[PDB]
This record gives structure tokens, C-alpha cells and sequence, in this order.
């Protein structure tokens, strides 16, 4: 009872996309701190808004009996009608990314509105072929083929015009998918990326931009735990930065455990004692919104 | 009425026997304008009730902290009775319901000091302090209706006795240290002229300042203010 | 101890929020600090 009770799971799942919550769910079971008849339930109703039926029949069996019920049969059955149809619709579009010309052309171009004049006057590309190209990547992460779902945001995100209204959505979808495939320096690049985006952002309004922060630091988590130079990335990013401080302690202050064990553990003893004083600052300011051990 | 009866008369204790029918008057009225009324009108009403609440200390809220429920049965009857909605969320009700839906920065801004006020006089200073930081009432309200400045003033000065209340010595020092050392507090708070500064005002401002003043009801002591 | 499965919100149409927190989504937005000095007469 008393490790349930500092369980900040289901704060962090707030903030995360279902599929993020997944593994978070799966190391609750291994710990056995939660009913897993409830935890199995909660994860059928988390694979339920998903497009991963064969996940949710396997959690189904698990928590009721073998009898798949009709509707997840039905949903497998709309599932492939849909992913027949997007595949058909891409085909095209995929067969221009495939010349060995264009592939060399999105190397060495970083100027995304050239490397759509050449894909429109050499293989007629226009901005609906965009638009399916992400309907595409987005029912590709919805099945769970995160690998796939990565590659097509990557060419959208090479195309798009940074104004595009899926620009932002495109980036937070790459970044996702690259934390499911555990590829952590990839992950890093794109926290990179995403960061610069929304704090480059001048027309969002503030509440926005305090919304899109909160949500960067949550899956930041992932990122900073698992790459070697993310500790570091940690305190520079929570606590040195106003805009990310003022995100943790307007809206998410059980980060600061997070934050603090981050400081904690840090290499550098010089770093560490420096860094203390900022650190017991924030943590007197939020001691009557947040406390753990 | 309130402005014009002596504070020191029986006569005045008399009259505030009334203010219970007005506060009664005004929820039969609230109620009305949920069903039917449009929006700008039920902010309008909304502002109406928290003005006669937000000084009201909740003796009621008090006295059921007071008596945690060990155990004496009596009567469903007067459960149905003690369902009355805490001033509290009453007042957070009402509050949100104006900064959601109001199209007057003025109702806004009433709103949110009476919200604090409301805060500060049950000892909730972290979330009177946070509202009134998030506010930024402090740069904007020179510019405001002077009312609204006596509003703020009075605030202001609950902030102060609420952070003292809590032990917060320094803040509690620093929210009285302006209104205090001006010299002009009793002004500031709209609790009435100063006889030293009668001799150099006009007679027709001073007709307009009495018609400012607070009912002695919403006073806060200054002798208190002085001693805090 | 029974899991509690957290509140997601799914977007289909982009990375990020697609809803303003139910807490904010009737306040006026307004930066602030808790390190300003209270007390302006």
C-alpha cells in the first residue's frame, strides 16, 4: 500500500500517448504492486482506442476466456479493409521515395521547400500526397509498426513547411515512435528538434506553449533516463530553463522528483553542489503542492 | 442606508438585520437567472452574491471542522439541513463560472480580489498569494476604477493578515508596509476622510470620496492593521 | 493495491494536448511568479 500510494504512473500517463503508457503498465505487472486482474482490465481499455486487435484478443484471453468477443473480430476485419486501402493509396507515393535520385536529393537538401519543388516537377508530387503520407504513418503507429510509422514521418517532416498544422503533431509522432523502438539517440535528436520548435513558437498563446512543454518534459523522461548524456540534459533543461520551470511548477511538480534525483546523481561533485542551492529553492516553493520521499 | 447610520447606534445592528432578507432576495434572483437568464446578466448576479459572502467569515465550515463525526444517531432530517454548499465552493463556483464565460474585464477583476479576499479570511494564503500573483492586478490596477482600488487596498491589507496568521512575518510585513507608512490607510481603505486633510480638499470631492466609503460592517479595523 | 489505469488524451491529428487542462479552461491565462513582492498600495 505504501508503494502505491508514491506510484506517479497514472500522473505521467496524463500527459503521455497511450501507446507510451504500455510499458509503464507492463513494469506494474512485473512488480506485482497492483491487482492484475485491474492493471489487465486498464490495459484492454487503453488497447481498446487502438488499432493493435491481436494485443487486445491476447490481454482478453488473459483477463476472461478464450471466446473472442464479435466486436474485436468485426474491428480486426475494419482494421485490415483500412490498412489495404491506405497501403493502395501510398503505394504511389512510397514508389517516388524509392529512386535512388530522390533519396540522394533528401540527403544533401536541407531546404524542404526545394526538395518539394524537384518532387513536384520531376515525379508531379502535390501537398495531398502529404496528407496521406501522414493519414498513413499515423495508422501504421496505431497498429504498432513504430519502425514504419517513423520512416513516413521522417519524409514528411522533410517536406512539410514548418507552418504546416501537422508540422508540431509530426514531430511529436516521430518522437514517439522512435522511444518505443528504444533508438535513444535518434530520440535525443528529435527531443532536440521538438524542443527548438516549440520554444521558436512565437504565435502559439502562452497556454499553449505551457501545454506543449508539459508534454515535452514527460516524454523527455524516457529520453534522459536511457541516453548517457540525459542526466546532464535533465538539470539544464528543468531547472536552468524559466519557461520548463515554470511548466513543472504550474502543472506537473512530481517532476521534481525526477529533477532531484537527477541532481542527485549526477557525476561532477562541482556541478552537483552548484546546482543543490537552485534545486532547494524550487522544491521549499512547491513543498505544499508535492511531497515524496 | 449602511453609509448613513451611525456605526456606534443600536440603530446600525437594527439595519443589518435586513441584509439577511437581501442576501435571500439575491439567490431567489440567482436562481431565476440560471434557468433563464443569458449569460451577462448571471455573471452580473453572480458578482451581487460573492460581494455579500466574500467578507463573511464561514462559522459553519468552522464549527464542522470542529466537531469531527464520533458517533451520536440522530435524524435524516437534519442532514438534509446541513447539505447547505460551503461558502468556499460556492465562491469557486461562481469565480470560475465569471472568468470563463465574463466579457467585462471589470466583473473579472471584482471577482478575483473578492476571491482572494475570501482566501486570505480563511487562512488559505498559498492559494489567495497564487491567484493574486497570477492576476498581475499590481502593475494594471492604477488604471482601474477607484472602487476597485479600495477593493484591492482591503486585498491587499487581508493578504497581509493572513500571511501573519500563518506566521509569515516578512510578507505579512511587506503587503502593510506601503498602505501603513503612507500615512493615508484609513483613505485607502474607503473607511472614511482623515480630519488633517479636510482642510485642503474641495467640498465637492469630499461628497464624492464620503460616497466611497464602505458600510462599517466590511471595516478592517485599523488599530489591528497598526498592531499586526 | 488496485492500478488505476492514468488518463491519456490521444490526438489524431498531431503530437501534443488536444485540450486546454479542465483546471485552466476557465482562467484567463496570466504569467506570474511566486519570487514577486506582494504588497503594491
Amino acid at each position: 500500500n505504501l508503494m502505491a500510494e508514491y506510484d506517479l504512473t497514472t500522473r505521467i500517463a496524463h500527459f503521455l500517448d497511450r501507446h507510451l503508457v504500455f510499458p509503464l503498465l507492463e513494469f506494474l505487472s512485473v512488480k506485482e504492486i497492483y491487482n492484475e486482474k485491474e492493471l489487465l482490465q486498464g490495459k484492454l481499455d487503453l488497447l481498446s482506442d487502438t488499432n493493435m486487435v491481436d494485443f487486445a484478443m491476447d490481454v482478453y484471453k488473459n483477463l476472461y476466456s478464450d471466446d473472442i468477443p464479435h466486436a474485436l473480430r468485426e474491428k480486426r476485419t475494419t482494421v485490415v479493409a483500412q490498412l489495404k486501402q491506405l497501403q493502395a493509396e501510398t503505394e504511389p507515393i512510397v514508389k517516388m521515395f524509392e529512386d535512388p535520385e530522390t533519396t540522394r536529393q533528401m540527403q544533401s537538401t536541407r531546404d524542404g521547400r526545394m526538395l518539394f519543388d524537384y518532387l513536384a516537377d520531376k515525379h508531379g508530387f502535390r501537398q495531398e500526397y502529404l496528407d496521406t503520407l501522414y493519414r498513413y504513418a499515423k495508422f501504421q503507429y496505431e497498429c504498432g509498426n513504430y519502425s514504419g510509422a517513423a520512416e513516413y514521418l521522417y519524409f514528411f517532416r522533410v517536406l512539410v513547411p514548418a507552418t504546416d498544422r501537422n508540422a508540431l503533431s509530426s514531430l511529436w509522432g516521430k518522437l514517439a515512435s522512435e522511444i518505443l523502438m528504444q533508438n535513444w539517440d535518434a530520440a535525443m535528436e528529435d527531443l532536440t528538434r521538438l524542443k527548438e520548435t516549440i520554444d521558436n513558437n512565437s504565435v502559439s498563446s502562452p497556454l499553449q506553449s505551457l501545454q506543449q512543454r508539459t508534454w515535452l518534459i514527460h516524454w523527455s523522461l524516457f529520453v534522459f533516463f536511457n541516453h548517457p548524456k540525459g542526466r546532464d540534459n535533465i538539470i539544464d533543461l528543468f531547472l536552468y530553463q524559466p519557461q520548463y520551470l515554470n511548466a513543472i511548477q504550474t502543472m506537473c511538480p512530481h517532476i521534481l522528483r525526477y529533477l532531484t534525483t537527477a541532481v542527485i546523481t549526477n557525476k561532477d561533485v562541482r556541478k552537483r553542489r552548484q546546482v543543490l542551492k537552485d534545486l532547494v529553492k524550487v522544491i521549499q516553493q512547491e513543498s505544499y503542492t508535492y511531497k515524496d520521499p | 442606508i449602511m453609509q448613513n447610520t451611525d456605526p456606534h447606534s443600536q440603530e446600525y445592528v437594527e439595519h443589518l438585520k435586513d441584509e439577511a432578507q437581501v442576501c435571500a432576495i439575491i439567490e431567489r434572483v440567482q436562481r431565476y437567472l440560471e434557468e433563464k437568464g443569458t449569460t451577462e446578466e448571471i455573471c452580473r448576479v453572480y458578482l451581487r452574491r460573492i460581494l455579500h459572502t466574500y467578507y463573511k467569515f464561514d462559522y459553519k465550515a468552522h464549527q464542522r471542522q470542529l466537531t469531527p463525526p464520533e458517533g451520536s444517531s440522530k435524524s435524516e432530517q437534519d442532514q438534509a439541513e446541513n447539505e447547505g454548499e460551503d461558502s468556499a465552493v460556492l465562491m469557486e463556483r461562481l469565480c470560475k463560472y465569471i472568468y470563463a464565460k465574463d466579457r467585462t474585464d471589470r466583473i473579472r477583476t471584482c471577482a478575483i480580489l473578492c476571491h482572494i479576499y475570501h482566501h486570505a479570511l480563511h487562512s488559505r494564503w498559498y492559494q489567495a498569494r497564487d491567484l493574486m500573483l497570477m492576476s498581475h492586478l499590481q502593475d494594471n490596477i492604477q488604471h482601474a476604477d477607484p472602487p476597485v482600488q479600495i477593493l484591492y487596498n482591503r486585498t491587499m491589507v487581508q493578504l497581509g493578515i493572513c500571511a501573519f496568521r500563518q506566521g509569515l512575518t516578512k510578507d505579512a510585513h511587506n503587503a502593510l508596509l506601503d498602505i501603513q507608512s503612507s500615512g493615508r490607510a484609513k483613505e485607502l481603505l474607503g473607511q472614511g476622510l482623515l480630519l488633517r486633510s479636510l482642510q485642503e480638499r474641495n467640498q465637492e470631492q469630499e461628497k464624492v470620496e464620503r460616497r466611497r466609503q464602505v458600510p462599517f460592517h466590511l471595516h478592517i479595523n485599523l488599530e489591528l492593521l497598526e498592531c499586526v | 493495491a488496485k492500478f488505476l489505469t492514468p488518463v491519456i488524451q490521444d490526438n489524431p491529428s498531431g503530437w501534443g494536448p488536444c485540450a486546454v487542462p479542465e483546471q485552466f479552461r476557465d482562467m484567463p491565462y496570466q504569467p506570474f511568479s511566486k519570487g514577486d513582492r506582494l504588497g503594491k498600495v
